[PDB]
């Protein structure tokens, strides 16, 4: 996952779920990424997938 | 050879298309990725980039072209059917090709979309926090006439918890969460107060660049269920407000359960638009 270009904040909203380090189900990609830098990168990615 | 997707029956759009009433003269604007206009089973006949770089008749994401053929996929010997498949389409492009986007990119979607008189509105996307700006202008849409529909979020839940997102939980847009072929709730579909009608968002076939088909999971591909039942109801009554369609959806919906997790419920436009 590349994070890079963030804070994006709009995203489409398609499901493809990542689990991150907070045990949360973020709906995608781009939640996941506006997620950690409002976090403000303590959220890592666990694992793609839900938790 | 032409696929019915599955919900097109679900949401009882079949029946309003039996009746003569496919969505013809009604302007609906996805406001998204963009819609690969060149897909054989659709027809984009305008709209607006407010990305840079980009053009408005492209998706280099796909998320905007399968959106769009939930809406409008055109009724032919090929590929899928739309819930409103004579509706005239526009493509606001107001994400990138990586499915993300400023809220100034939104807004001047939805400005461009109130403008030049789209009667609907379909915002498949959502963010964490609202801007002034973004409520600014969808409540200026509405206001104006404009059915503003938007997906609720993919946030799921988390006991009493609101996870419902921008601008979806503003109360000038209706808000749709998702469920499944068998009517279940979708885990991941966002709750809360302002969850306002349910369509079908898990195993959405659809439209999908380059001249293909795609099956996927989200409110994203429930909020176009919506869109398009409005820009139905609009094809047979055509002098309905904004505020008459949008509760025309709500009041005829089929109760499923609690309205934290299902608002009033799966949309009936067949009994939306008696
Ligand atoms: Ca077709």
């Amino acid at each position: 996952v590349d994070c890079s270009e963030y804070p994006k904040p709009a995203c489409t909203l398609e499901y493809r779920p990542l689990c991150g380090s907070d045990n949360k189900t973020y709906g995608n990609k781009c939640n996941f990424c506006n997620a950690v830098v409002e976090s403000n990168g303590t959220l890592t990615l666990s694992h793609f997938g839900k938790c | 050879a032409q696929t019915v997707p599955y919900g097109i029956p679900l949401i009882k759009a079949d029946k309003v298309q039996a009746q003569g009433f496919k969505g013809a003269n009604v302007k609906v604007a996805v406001l998204d990725t963009g819609i690969q206009a060149s897909h054989p089973d659709l027809n984009v006949v305008g709209g607006a980039s407010f990305v840079a770089g980009e053009a408005y008749n492209t998706d280099g994401n796909g998320h905007g072209t399968h959106v769009a053929g939930t809406v409008a996929a055109l009724d032919n010997t090929t590929g899928v059917l739309g819930v409103a498949p004579s509706v005239s389409l526009y493509a606001v492009k107001v994400l990138n090709s990586s499915g993300s986007g400023s809220y100034s990119g939104i807004v001047s979607g939805i400005e461009w979309a109130t403008t030049n008189g789209m009667d609907v509105i379909n915002m498949s996307l959502g963010g964490a926090s609202g801007s002034t700006a973004m409520k600014q202008a969808v409540d200026n849409a509405y206001a104006r006439g404009v059915v503003v529909v938007a997906a609720a979020g993919n946030s799921g839940n988390s006991g009493s918890t609101n996870t419902i997102g921008y601008p979806a939980k503003y109360d000038s847009v209706i808000a749709v969460g998702a469920v499944d072929s068998n009517s279940n709730r979708a885990s991941f579909s966002s709750v809360g107060a302002e969850l306002e009608v349910m369509a079908p968002g898990a195993g959405v076939y659809s439209t999908y660049p380059t001249n293909t088909y795609a099956t996927l999971n989200g409110t994203s591909m429930a909020s176009p269920h919506v869109a398009g039942a409005a820009a139905l109801i609009l094809s047979k009554h055509p002098n309905l407000s904004a505020s008459q369609v949008r509760n025309r959806l709500s009041s005829t919906a089929t109760y499923l359960g609690s309205s934290f997790y299902y608002g009033k419920g799966l949309i009936n436009v067949e009994a939306a638009a008696q």
